[PDB]
């Protein structure tokens, strides 16, 4: 009987759709996470960080759960199903629509400037006199790696007979592509290629790796782009770094869903746009190339998406 | 301030 | 290789979430059909509409889709994947999120008065000179209930390993519950009590049934209750017919948010309802009811649900 | 007219 004891138990197992207006003779393939209990990739760690903080005893009935944030919506609805309290931090500036669903959810929600970004997000710190609320800490927790190294990944290499080449997704906590890779790579042995995409407007795995000056920036591909190296995006595992511009991303996400019928996120579009690069290289003619498309475009409703 | 910068 | 060749293809597969919240021990079951391509139930009709006149030669390349109506987004998500031009007719009283993402798939959108509702709506068949247009007709297409009796029914057996018992859900065109109740009750040989859901304003299928004066009405749960009995419902394997207010549909659409962590639209909380009255008589407490949610709350953050 | 009634 597959009957799911509560909604955190169904994440994943999301779809492999071919692209017909990117790439060249169908060698870019899409993952769409936006078809995930609460309609994005996030579902898998909002899971698998509350129940790992369950299994060490940190998390128990009367604590109150924090952190900073998809991430949010994906706490919020886990927290609902299995019965735990729930304050939260997000920049002002993401979309509303991810706003009006955490209050539904019951969440206690606090909003924190946007010129700070996520670091700001992360007056959340000083939200857990601890012994009540735990802070899972979504950017360092391993939790949030493993559990796509679990599932993401073996999806992933189920869904393409272990022909899967290389794979593209937008980092913010990096744990996507680390568990991907981790699992890709390390448990089933194949040497993909790994590539990380960020914003040309603040590239800062890039500056970094080139032993440059980090210089963040700000930019509209909501959910990666965070400003700084996360703990959780493992540096050793990427092969390649690929900048997108926000204009470029959106009319990306707008032809994914005109052209290929996709409804996806405007950091969906940034992922697209460069494995399409990468898949009109001759270099990389021959190879299958899997892209995470991260979330669902109802939650962009209200930017410049539409 | 967009992303944010943080 | 599980890969679909366009998103139409992903249709389905959709997850069995236990209820805790409501029935009487874990004897309520949902079925959430927000988890598809376009995030509702009608992705599975909008593709193999399309298909089966593909298949039969109304639907061809220059062609161009009209029908009134979920469903609208449903024809257009498939419409752009497969490349088909699409005009539509919809209730102006509809959802503004499901107004804005019609647009960005490439409808030509034509709204209708919301006094004259869905038949104002079915103002289309103005719209297709022919040899243009083909009107796909959902309310009477049996490719609607056909979908169902091959996925959305089998999917409801197997994951249950055929102990279903009852299945619970509104009627809109009556496609869901006829081609389920087919598939259960004709192709795998099991009594289930099929149980069809209508608004208590609008009670149209109790009123015909009891030999009484149809009198439809004003109601909020978008998505059932077209105010007659359509073509694709099927009497003859309803074995119940339950009616629910709007206000009631609208807070148990609520309590699924926040005390379920499942994201449901409007007429999900109706189904609902109804399926936890059943649910709470003795005579069903041995009884796995399986309760269909056609669609996501993300499509109603304009509407009364938030 | 919510619904509407057609
Ligand atoms: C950091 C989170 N978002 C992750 C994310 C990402 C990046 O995924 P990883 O964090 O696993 O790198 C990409 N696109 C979107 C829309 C995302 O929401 C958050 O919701 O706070
Ligand atoms: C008639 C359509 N909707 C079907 C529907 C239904 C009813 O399903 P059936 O048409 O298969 O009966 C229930 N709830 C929602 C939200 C629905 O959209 C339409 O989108 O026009
Ligand atoms: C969705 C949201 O803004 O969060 C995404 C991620 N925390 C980041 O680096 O922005
Ligand atoms: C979602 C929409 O309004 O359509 C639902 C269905 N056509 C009905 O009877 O209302």
């Amino acid at each position: 009987m597959a009957i799911y004891a509560d909604n955190s138990y169904s994440i994943g197992n999301t779809p492999l759709v071919r692209l017909k207006h990117f790439g060249h003779n169908g060698n870019v393939v899409v993952k769409i996470e936006g078809r995930n209990p609460s309609y994005s990739v996030k579902c898998r760690i909002g899971a698998n960080m509350v129940w790992q903080a369950e299994k060490d005893g940190t998390l128990t009935k009367g604590k109150e759960i924090v952190d900073a944030t998809n991430t949010g919506i994906a706490l919020a609805y886990v927290a609902a199903a299995r019965g735990y309290k729930i304050t939260l931090t997000m920049p002002e500036t993401m979309s509303l629509e991810r706003k009006r669903l955490l209050c539904g959810l019951g969440v206690n929600l606090v909003l924190t400037e946007g010129a700070k970004g996520m670091k700001g997000a992360i007056k959340a710190e000083e939200i857990v006199d601890p012994s009540r609320y735990v802070m899972l800490k979504q950017f360092e927790n391993p939790a949030n790696p493993q559990i796509h190294r679990e599932t993401t990944g073996p999806e992933i290499w189920k869904d393409t007979d272990g022909k899967v080449d290389v794979v593209v997704a937008g980092v913010g906590t990096g744990g996507s592509i680390t568990g991907i890779s981790r699992a890709i790579k390390l448990d089933f042995g194949k040497q993909i290629t790994s590539v990380a995409v960020e914003p040309v407007e603040s590239p800062v795995i890039s500056q970094t790796l080139a032993g440059e000056e980090v210089k963040p920036g700000p930019h509209k591909i909501q959910g990666i782009g965070a400003g700084f190296i996360p703990k959780n995006l493992d540096l050793s595992i990427i092969d390649r770094v690929e900048t997108v511009d926000s204009d470029t991303a959106l009319a990306t996400a707008r032809r994914l869903m005109a052209e290929e019928g996709i409804l996806a996120g405007i950091s969906s579009g940034a992922a697209v746009a460069a494995a399409d690069r990468l898949a009109k290289l001759p270099e990389f003619a021959d190879k299958l190339i899997v892209v995470i498309l991260p979330s669902a475009s109802e939650r962009y409703l209200s930017t410049a998406l539409f | 301030f967009e992303y944010g910068d943080g």
